[PDB]
């Protein structure tokens, strides 16, 4: 029975860190993206 | 480095 909570709270814990990864690397793109725009406001 | 370059890297 342990084994069965272990597998089915595995398969929950890597998808939910899955999507977490996931924001985190959209609110670094968008700092990038922040940076990006601000030297095109600058150099264009 | 001029001021406006300061502000984009700060």
């Amino acid at each position: 029975l342990w084994r069965e909570k272990i597998n089915l709270l595995n398969a929950r814990l890597a998808e939910a860190q899955t999507s977490e990864e996931q924001l985190q690397s959209q609110l670094d793109l968008q700092k990038k993206v922040v940076s990006d725009h601000m030297q095109r406001y600058l150099q264009v | 480095d001029s001021d406006a370059s300061v502000a984009k890297a700060k």
